[PDB]
């Protein structure tokens, strides 16, 4: 699960897997724009079919932060 | 300055006069910074109970605001029109120029007619006739055998071109361009090849221009501005655009070449209209219009999504990307 | 005025027709006669050809059987339309000789059969190529250098330290130059950045009017060659456009946006800045071009017009169509 | 222009680090510095790009300085810094410089002290110019209009009648001011006009771009805040009012009678609608359809960003058709 | 529970006669309109939602 | 039937006018009329029939 969220961000933020870090944070250190972080949320809804509600959304701002929602 | 007995503007504006007529208007202001000597207006009735408030020496009204009236009262049934008919007779507004210029340069072949001013520094080219009591502002610039009819008025730093008719009792404010190439090229295996514009641009008559406007000559036809049409500031008419009589255009409209508007059409500003098309009479496109089809019925059209909270709009937004994907989820719901 | 023989052979086309037609300018089918030569593109206009009193019109090899008068046979009839109307342009020139009324500092360079028009300015530094004609009440600003053949209309403005290349022509009203919008925001105040860069703008470039191309902050905004740029237009700091990419009218750019070349931008189009569109690029009408573009092709946005009272509804839906996207999951 | 770096770094208070008597003669990029060339760097992603700069010296933080590879001055902003340092070394020139015996000046004009009047400038009656003031070439500055001292305008500005200007503004060129406003009464089809005897009121440190349209007011005036920047190509109608310190960017079109609160920043191509109000601090981003008022600071956005053509021809018709399928949703639920 | 002008009258006051009393948008009463069908599980025809131009026509309308 | 709905909407971009948005709406509006879930008059007759 992990690796396959991961697979997603970097298909979505367009970045190659191993700049997609557990730490790294996907508008700092990852280029991404006003758009992209909510894309990322709907691909990560459609890939794991879940409903994530705004209050966390927002609070996803690193990979390990979508782990660690995912996992739950 | 200007003085006038409240009784005798009543009569030039055909009001019924509710108060000593023999209070003399200096000029007209707003309701919130109006004077004594002052004479104001009021159209909506929220305004009513504030009336009290004014210190202007009079107000233009209707019938069912005199009983809310705290000053002398001017009655009427349209104000906001007898405001302007008012604004115009205390008007204070001073002229493009005054006589010719000695900095000036009309060409000796330049035709100008009875009591015509231009301004320091304007530029006449040959060719050209200027009609009675017009006046060019300072530092304009009018290309070769060019026409504008009498008493038709040229702010500073205006710039026509070649061949272009302008009727009369026009007027056009600084910055504004006439006459300039359309975007007329033809693509050459990836070059731009340019192509001419020898048509023109004809204004008709009591037609006003805003600042920094460009209506651009015809490529071989001409571009057509009807009478009486208003034509607000950061405008670009394109070549060989027809605007009907009476037609309004607000600020900052982006019209396609070949685009025909009808009469009585009220352009709103910002608006984006697209080209080799008609649009009819009696026709109102709201703000930012996204008009890239053409209007054949009269009426009110519209588009444009509004504001939201940024966090709220990336989700809209990112929705109405994906709405393909909803309809084809709702049609296997089915 | 030319005859239709020596006017077909210098646009390469094959007469078919009397060739001792004299033909003496353009005009356009519904309203050209004797003594104008016309065209037409659209295979449509064929059975309608014989109603077009003009003296010869411009077509291809396939529009010669509908042909109602003197043809002048060719691959590309708007192309050959440009050229012929180029050798009957009536259009004239923005000035001729140098005005008494112009004003022309000592420390300016001036080439050949140079034209300068009425009341114009000329600042310190300027050189101007041959044949370079600048129309009345332009300003050229400081060290700005203008190639050959270049042509100013009317009251143009180019600031200090701008470079224009050869054969170019802007109209009225543009200003080439300006400081970039600039500004460090300390603490809630704007300081200025001084915008120290400039604008090259390159060979057979046209630009409209009322058109604004800003210098850069440091390092400079570029024009590329063969480059159309169209009126009310706004060319930020830094941006950089390529060779042959044509810029339609109204269109915002943001600074620091780099275009390829060979990009057709629609009008009224606003781009973001500092991010990358690729070459052989078109952006359609009003379009909202928030990311780079990374591969070619056509990209388009908006919702088109509705009648007032349709659009109300399209938009209040529009602007929840979040609770109806969570309707529609909930449903599944 | 050419300036010792320690010189320089105390005029900025900044931190010199490296040789002080590094003669610097001008600013430039990381990109494209060499020597005799600051430069500056407001990305901690460029710490390695340091590397690359054949600049000899660059302003950074104090936690960059580990990656310096060449002199460094260090402050607590980079960016204003960069401002600032710009300013001392700033290679403008002036639009014009004294009075030119080509301009038309009216004998009723009102001049400062060091007032400087461009090439065939034209300045009407009642005219008073500042202090310091620089009237670029071609400009036309109309009847008892005043431009207070400091301020500068390019070549080919219009001020119209009775406007007032305030210190140390700045115009770019194509800029008009105080034109008729689009006042106009209705008379069965006929439009009449409503004469726009209001004026412009513009603060201290304002900045204007070019081909800028603000309009006079029809009765009251149209006002600039101070310290308010403008970019090319807006439109700013009659009776508008900026707040101080407030930001407009390029292609703004504003709609009459609006006000602006302080410290807003307008994105580019934004669409303001009139008679309402926006509350300080606001932030509308580009192309912004600003239909309704806003009471609350914060950012609002709108309108949908580029799709490929046939995404969006799909994308666009089935909003305009939205209605239909938020019916026959309904009913199916 | 809640009478049927209250959850009127909340609806109304939280989306903002409502164009002159209180300062409608071209949107706003379309927008309440929609809500007002949903508070209430009703579909409200435009020739209907047309009449709805002050708060007692919105009560009266479900009444 | 198909061709009467065509002319109301309105090859379809060569001979008949059509702007980029007409030739999808017109695909949706024969998906209503036909109540079923192409760059010609006779590609549509065909398929249809
Ligand atoms: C729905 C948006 C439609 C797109 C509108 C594009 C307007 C571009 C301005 C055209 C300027 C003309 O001089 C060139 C022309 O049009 O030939
Ligand atoms: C979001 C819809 C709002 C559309 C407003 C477009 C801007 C109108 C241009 C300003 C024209 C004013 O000089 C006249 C006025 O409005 O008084
Ligand atoms: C989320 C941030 C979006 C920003 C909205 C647009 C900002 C308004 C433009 C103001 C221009 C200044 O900023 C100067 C500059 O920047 O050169
Ligand atoms: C639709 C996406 C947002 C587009 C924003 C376009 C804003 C245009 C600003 C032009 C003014 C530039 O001088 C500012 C800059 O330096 O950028």
């Amino acid at each position: 699960i992990e690796e396959r969220v991961k697979k997603i961000i970097g298909e979505q933020l367009g970045v190659k897997q191993e700049e997609v870090t557990n730490n790294a944070s996907f508008v700092e250190d990852l280029g991404a724009d006003s758009l992209d972080t909510v894309e990322l949320v709907m691909a990560l809804e459609e890939e794991f079919d879940t409903e994530i509600p705004d209050e966390e959304a927002e609070k996803i701002t690193t990979v390990q932060a979508a782990i660690d929602y995912i996992n739950g | 300055h200007a003085s006038i007995r409240l009784a005798d503007l009543a009569q030039q504006l055909d009001a019924e006069l509710h108060g000593d007529g023999d209070i003399v208007i200096t000029g007209v202001a707003s309701m919130q910074s109006a004077q004594t000597g002052h004479i104001t207006f009021m159209v909506n009735p929220k305004y009513r109970e504030h009336l009290g408030l004014c210190q202007a020496s009079a107000v233009v009204m209707t019938q069912d605001d005199l009983p809310f009236a705290k000053s002398a009262a001017l009655v009427v049934k349209n104000p906001y029109l007898t405001y302007a008919r008012m604004a115009q007779i205390l008007d204070t507004t001073p002229q493009p120029a005054q006589n010719i210029a000695p900095s000036a340069v009309i060409d000796a072949t330049a035709k100008l007619g009875n009591n015509v001013s231009i301004g320091a520094n304007a530029v006449i080219e040959s060719g050209v006739e200027l009609g009675d009591n017009v006046i060019i502002g300072a530092g304009c610039f009018v290309g070769k055998n060019s026409k504008i009819g009498a008493g038709s008025r040229l702010w500073a730093n205006v710039t026509i071109y070649h061949e272009i008719q302008i009727g009369q009792n026009c007027l056009i404010q600084s910055g504004t361009v006439v006459g300039a190439d359309g975007f007329g090229y033809a693509n050459d295996r990836g070059n731009w090849v340019k192509i001419p514009q020898i048509g023109r641009v004809i204004i008709g008559d009591r037609v006003e221009i805003g600042a920094c406007t460009t209506i651009d000559r015809g490529a071989l036809d001409d571009t057509i501005i009807g009478n009486g049409v208003i034509i607000d500031n950061q405008c670009q008419i394109a070549h060989n655009v027809v605007i009907g009589d009476n037609t309004a255009v607000a600020g900052g409209v982006i019209m396609a070449g070949s685009l025909k508007i009808g009469r009585y059409c009220m352009i709103g500003g910002a608006s984006v209209i697209n080209g080799h098309m008609e649009i009819c009479d009696k026709v109102t496109v709201t703000g930012m219009g996204m008009v890239m089809r053409p209007i054949t019925e009269p009426g009110v059209y519209s588009s444009g999504i509004p504001l939201q909270p940024n966090k709220v709009w990336r989700k809209t937004a990112a929705l109405v990307m994906n709405i393909d994907d909803m309809s084809k989820r709702l049609k296997s719901l089915e």
